[PDB]
């Protein structure tokens, strides 16, 4: 069957319940069935998902799975290997034979890797000085990923290493082996990690949002320092002490100086929040693996939401020289102009809530129009290049047979098989 | 309409063998027991016992799909032993294991009732 | 009315509060008391619409407590079997068999025999 | 909208932004400061007609 | 509409406890104190009684056919 | 043969290429197939 | 068929091609009591 | 190469629940037995409902379904009765089902609610647990609710109403000796009732070699099947299923040979 | 964001806690970061305290009396984790899950969008 | 002769040749290779391509209007 102009074919499996099942790796859909055998054969040969190409629930667990701390007992290994379709049938020798057998997560994942593919990648939390240090090969934090003969000798996997990119395990396997073998790699990762996840488990709670009292004082101290600094800038402008930059005016220059103070506070406090989270913390696990969320999201939850800019600027004076009736006239302070100093966990003040709504409203309006405009570009581009194709003379021509390019891509090579590399004869 | 009958989880389908033993050619002395109309309540019962047997090299179970309601058990043993014997012998131990538990429970249940 | 029923909206993101306003209207529940007498083309009524455990003071004035549109659930935030993605959720079959979220559906059909010709 | 009691209450207090030259020239979708205590800021339908339709504040 | 027969989570009967729950409320007992008397140690069952509304009372106002 | 649109749910057990479909939808949808001696009985029973 | 007035809730037999009105009220809305053919219900 | 001896002791026995500790048992056996209580245990509950006259505010589907959730005191009758599928019947019989009836009518001005006490059953022993009282519906003046119902044996997995367990509290290794669960801050977590540890000790020291043992069980019953009898049926029910697997297994070997 | 019921699990398969409370619904933890709010965790904490203490919690958006720390302290008095985390035993394998799940009585509503229609 | 197209067979050509052959096989067409119980028509054609027995001749139309007759056996397939 084929469904969503590029469409991906699928092999239908009958299931009892009503809703459609898709191995994503919500929205309603209709699936078309090719009646003719000729097109059915063609669809299964070129339009299949393996030739077209991981969920966020697996990448997060993958990072935990490959951690050196993870050790698997004989009983646990049996379940994980059972779901492995590409298994030779022989249980690998345990890393720690005595006092009791204990298979490391990488050993189980080594069989998941198909064939013999070699690549080197780095974990997200990989210190720069670590590579220059003497412990580059023996990573103190297991932040370096190296695969030899299809075995993950070291390194914790993540989106950078396992996720799609210029260089990744899935990408290397696709070029080295192909699409059919690569699909099994996706299936093995999803199945095996899911079974292991039932043992380790992934969760989230208030404890992740609750940080140590030491960091709370630092966050408030930075917020207090930023607030005092903004007042000092306002006082300088009030007394005409502030001098405008030659490339800007006084009113715009003041808005720039205040923005940096507030912007810097969010980043500095937000960065401290990232260091605050412990390894066991679930918030850190998501961002460290890079699966879902972002460091900014944690910053708004723990440290500070940040400035709520409207139309690229701070909250405008909707009323007479005042953002809201509560604030005095011609007030350019943090609270008045929409600076949100309270994190989501702590709770926003009544003034901040409306300012937050104003900022969110702009995003929703932009998102609503962004999809409408972006979708228009996609259809327009396809029509103007629908007839563009590569002929048998290795030339790009349209329906009228006009030569658009002598060779496809000026080289005559497909854009999928090409791999990124850096020749070292010019630097 | 499309909701499967609730009793199909345990009810045996007409003209469908409950147990099927399939030999595995990937490694010698390996067999697959594709039991039907069963859940993890039965898969873990035999896997753990099979591990206790020293003559078992690899034993495990998995469910291809929960809605399928069929469990697959893979057992591998030493050349002298056989996976088929491992599955048969393990079951007998469970029956004995539960018999002692059931019998001992009846011994202790009356003790608490009287005091 | 729709934003009031939300606890800790300040703790919540602005798009999420806006998103709820749409979802709250789409929520199914007891809309009025005299639903049996009237005839509506579409009317979804919940089996056990119970007042929430966490309710806002303004909820009393909206009378949403009297006619709620949902059932509280003991939700455990975990990744179980990997059957739930970002847009998904896992339920308890036994709970549904006890009336966890079951609801009725009413569709009214109208017709008249008129002497047009 | 009689699907839910809350929806019925919101619909009765529903508001519509001006249409024509007045609405076209202005930015009805954008949330203004005057809405504080008069029109609910959070409540607005999602889609192309975002911010055009609003709801009256409770008080 | 009416109190469910049993807890949706575990299955403990809660319908019969509704009649005693209301009777205890008018007996100067606290909202949480009444739950303890009925014997609802789990918070799942206490939810079914503490935060339940009995809509059938208003429906019974209308006369039948 | 366009089918009736239905919601989408995840299923990690299924392969990425594979797609789950209900019995009712598949019943309405039909796939013309040319009968051959090698599968004459298969069409005869169906 | 036998119908029920929407105001007094009393039985009133109305035949085919007969004006729909309650003798005791004049009400113009009538309901149907129930069908004698019972159905099967399963607690699911 | 054989199984162990599951020694079991009982802590406290009461009508609502029974607490017992099983020692020298594998984790899989203990965990499986926990779910055997919920699903495998068969109990008698109302499944076939037919209404002869329903004038209550609630609908027939809602009223008919609610009866199923009401537990029935089937202590030994469930064992002697058999499933409708395996019986030689096309219609419910006493040997593969029981008769239930509920004929009530409200004529008083004051609101009258029909409860499980008015639910009459032909079998004297098979009766509602309360027979305070499980109220079914509230009836207005002039409202009647006459219906006939039947109850049949069924597995817990088939429907939740056939689940006699009102929450099974299964615990093992309360002190976290084997570190099967790791706490980021063990001090904050409270001490479990079964744990034997001092106030100043967050958790017991890790043991390099060990296995799960001394499983704590607290089977809470809904009143249909006594908590002291559910375990007996569950253990026999689980193993009788295990033996059935062996019988079919022998046939497969007979085919291979 | 609305989440479709990815799978329905029987009470046995659901992850039960020490006291034997299988969650009615399990949601994906990866939703909390971006297309969810901390209010869900706070509401779960308030729901646990409200149910345990038998008092309907206050959901005033700007009430300084209600705080996350205050709710956590109240929960600890009823023999529960201050942050609401609980040890959930996996239904399939009885071994304790390494991560302690966060479970609470969160209010949920059923949307009109249904597969049957 | 004097053919300037690539000796290899493109993926599109392979898909169509197998699809057309498979459709022909399902229409009681003869099979050059030996049959060892392969019921599915696609498998029958797949091995035919491997053994270089498919009678289909690919006529690649050049953009200038000229055509080149390339046999499936002559073309170098990838296995
Ligand atoms: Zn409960
Ligand atoms: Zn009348
Ligand atoms: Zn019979």
């Amino acid at each position: 069957v084929i469904f969503n102009m590029s469409m991906m074919g699928h092999r239908v499996r009958i299931l009892p319940w009503s809703t459609f099942r898709l191995n994503l790796s919500g929205d309603e859909m209709n699936l078309h069935l090719p009646q003719s055998l000729e097109t059915r054969a063609e669809i299964q040969e070129l339009a299949m998902v393996p030739r077209m190409i991981i969920v966020q629930d697996t990448l997060t667990a993958v990072r935990k799975f490959t951690k050196r701390d993870v050790f698997l007992e004989r009983g646990e290994v049996m379940n994980l290997l059972m779901f492995l379709s590409t298994w030779d049938g022989k249980v690998p020798q345990p890393a720690i034979l005595k006092p009791r057998p204990l298979w490391t997560g990488k050993q189980i994942f080594s069989l998941i890797i198909p064939g013999h593919i070699n690549c080197i990648r780095t974990h997200s939390t990989h210190p720069d000085d670590e590579d220059s240090g003497p412990y580059k090969h023996i990573s103190p934090g297991d932040t370096k990923v190296v695969v030899e003969n299809g075995e993950l000798i070291m390194g914790i996997l993540c989106k950078k290493s396992l996720g799609t990119s210029a260089g990744s395990l899935v990408h290397i396997s696709y070029l080295e082996m192909g699409h059919d073998i690569t699909r099994l790699f996706y299936s093995n990762i999803q199945t095996v990690i899911n079974n292991w996840l039932l043992i380790e488990g992934h969760t989230i709670g208030i404890g992740d949002s609750i940080a140590d009292s030491k960091t709370y004082q630092d966050i408030q101290n930075t917020i207090k320092k930023a607030k005092q600094d903004v007042i000092e800038v306002i006082e300088k402008a009030h007394n005409n002490e502030l001098e405008p930059t030659p490339g800007n005016t006084l009113r715009q220059t003041f808005e720039n100086q205040v923005n940096r103070i507030l912007n810097d506070a969010r980043d500095k406090t937000g960065s401290s929040a990232q260091k605050s989270l412990s390894e066991y913390n679930n918030f850190k696990s998501m961002v460290v693996s890079g699966a879902k969320g972002s460091k900014i999201n944690i910053s708004q939850v723990i440290a500070v939401v940040g400035q709520q800019n409207v139309e690229g600027k701070r909250i405008p004076f909707g009323f007479k020289h005042r953002t809201l009736p509560h604030f005095i006239k011609d007030d350019y302070g943090p609270e008045s102009r929409g600076f949100v100093e309270n994190s989501y966990l702590a709770g926003l003040t009544p003034t901040e809530f409306f300012f937050h709504a104003m900022g969110g409203r702009e995003g929703l309006i932009d998102t609503a129009v962004k999809t409408a405009e972006t979708g228009y570009i996609q259809r327009r581009l396809i029509k103007s290049m629908e007839s563009v194709m590569v002929k048998y003379d290795a030339t790009v021509r349209n329906s009228i047979n006009q030569v658009v390019q002598l060779r496809y891509g000026e080289d005559g090579l497909a854009g999928e098989s090409v791999e990124f590399q850096n020749l070292a004869t010019l630097k | 309409m499309n909701a499967p009958p609730a009793f199909e989880s345990f009810l045996l389908f007409e003209g469908e063998k409950k147990i099927t033993i399939n030999k595995d050619t990937k490694v010698p002395n390996a067999c697959l027991f594709t039991i039907n109309k069963e859940d993890h309540t039965l898969g873990n019962i035999i896997k753990s016992q099979l591990l206790k047997d020293p003559q078992v090299l690899f034993a495990g179970y998995k469910v291809p799909h929960p809605l399928e309601h069929k469990i697959i058990i893979r057992v591998q043993t030493t050349p002298d032993y056989s996976p088929q014997e491992a599955f048969t012998n393990a079951i007998t131990d469970l029956i004995s294991e539960l018999s002692l538990l059931e019998e001992r429970f009846r011994v202790a249940i009356k003790d608490k009732q009287e005091g | 009315v729709c934003a009031s029923i939300i606890p800790f909206p300040d703790h919540n993101q602005s798009p999420r509060n806006t998103y709820q306003s749409a979802m709250g209207k789409q929520a199914m529940g007891v809309y009025i008391t005299n639903f049996h007498v009237r005839m509506d083309t579409l009317a979804h009524v919940l089996y056990y619409p119970q007042k929430p455990l966490v309710t806002t003071r303004s909820m009393e004035y909206l009378r949403f407590r009297e006619l709620p549109a949902g059932i509280n659930s003991i939700v455990a935030i975990a990744s179980y079997t990997g059957y739930n993605q970002e847009d998904s959720v896992i339920m308890n079959r036994s709970a549904v068999d006890r009336g966890f979220f079951r609801s009725v559906f009413y569709r009214s059909y109208k017709e008249q025999e008129s002497k047009k010709g | 909208n009689r699907l839910t009691f809350a929806s019925t209450l919101s619909h009765l207090r529903r508001l519509n932004s001006p249409i024509g030259r007045d609405g076209k020239l202005a930015k009805p979708r954008q949330l203004h400061n005057t809405l504080w205590g008069m029109v609910c800021p959070a409540e607005t339908p999602e889609g192309h007609a975002v911010g055009l339709v609003k709801n009256l504040a409770l008080m | 509409m009416i109190i469910p027969v049993r807890c949706f989570t575990c299955g403990k009967i809660v319908g019969n406890k509704w009649e005693a729950y209301l009777g205890l409320l008018q007996a100067e007992y606290t909202e949480g104190d009444a739950l303890d008397a009925l014997g609802l140690k789990r918070y799942c069952c206490r939810r079914m009684l503490l935060a339940h509304v009995d809509l059938i009372e208003k429906l019974l106002n209308y006369a039948p056919l | 043969d366009f089918s009736a649109r239905t919601v989408i749910t995840p299923d990690p057990n299924l392969s990425i290429d594979q797609v789950g479909v209900p019995r009712s939808i598949a019943a309405n949808m039909t796939f013309a197939e040319i009968v051959t001696p090698f599968n004459i009985d298969r069409l005869q029973e169906l | 068929m036998i119908y029920i007035c929407g105001e007094c809730h009393t039985e009133n037999e109305i035949k085919s091609r007969d004006p729909i009105r309650c003798r005791e009220c004049g009400y113009r809305i009538m309901y149907k009591k129930r069908t004698k053919r019972l159905v099967v219900f399963d607690a699911r | 190469p054989y199984a162990n001896q599951p020694t079991v002791r009982i802590t406290e026995l009461t009508d609502e629940n029974v607490k017992f500790i099983i020692e020298n048992t594998d984790l899989a056996v203990a965990n499986s037995i926990r779910r055997v209580f919920i699903a495998e245990v068969p109990i008698i509950a109302i499944d076939w409902v037919q209404i002869d006259a329903n004038s209550s505010v609630l609908h027939d589907e809602f009223i008919a379904h609610r009866l199923g959730l009401i537990p029935l005191t089937s202590d030994d009758i469930v064992d002697k009765l058999q499933y409708s599928r395996d019986c030689t019947c096309e219609e419910f019989c006493p040997e593969c089902s029981v008769e239930f009836t509920l004929d009530v009518r409200c004529n008083e001005d004051q609101t009258r609610h029909v409860t499980s006490r008015d639910l009459i059953s032909n079998s004297p022993r098979v009766i509602p647990v309360t027979s305070d009282d499980i109220l079914i519906v509230k009836l207005r003046k002039g409202q009647e609710l006459r219906l006939r119902a039947y109850a049949k044996k069924g597995f817990g997995k088939e429907h939740a109403k056939w689940n006699p367990t009102a929450g099974v509290a299964f615990e093992y290794d309360p002190d976290n000796a084997l570190r099967h669960t790791v706490y980021p801050k063990p001090e904050e977590w409270p001490k479990s009732e079964y744990s034997e540890l001092d106030e100043d000790e967050s958790q017991a020291p890790y043991d390099p070699n060990g296995k799960p043992e001394r499983f704590y069980y607290n089977v809470e019953s809904c009143g249909s099947l006594r908590p002291e009898t559910i375990v007996l049926s569950a253990l026999s029910g689980l193993k009788k299923k295990l033996s059935d697997l062996q019988t079919q297994l022998s046939h497969e070997i007979q085919s291979d040979v | 964001q609305k989440g479709t019921c990815g799978i329905q699990y029987r009470q046995e398969d659901m992850p039960f806690t020490c006291e034997g409370i299988t969650p009615d619904i399990i949601i994906n933890p990866h939703a909390i970061p971006s297309r969810m709010t901390i209010g869900h965790l706070i509401e779960c904490l308030q729901g646990k305290v409200s149910a345990n203490k038998g008092e309907i919690g206050d959901a005033t958006p700007f009430n300084d009396a209600v705080n996350v720390q205050k709710i956590s302290n109240l929960l600890s008095d009823y023999g529960y984790h201050l942050r609401g985390n609980e040890v959930l035993y996996n239904g399939f394998t009885g071994r304790k899950i390494t991560s302690q799940i966060f479970i609470g009585p969160t209010y949920y509503q059923r949307l009109k969008h249904m597969v049957d229609d | 002769q004097k053919r300037i197209t690539t000796p290899y067979m493109t993926k599109y050509e392979r898909a169509r040749v197998l699809g057309t052959r498979a459709l022909q096989i399902a229409m009681c067409a003869p099979v050059m290779v030996e049959l060892e119980g392969e019921t599915d028509p696609l498998l029958i054609a797949m091995k035919e391509l491997k053994a270089r027995k498919i009678p289909i001749i690919i006529r690649r139309y050049l953009p200038d209007g000229s055509y080149e007759d390339w046999g499936v056996d002559e073309l170098i397939i990838s296995d």
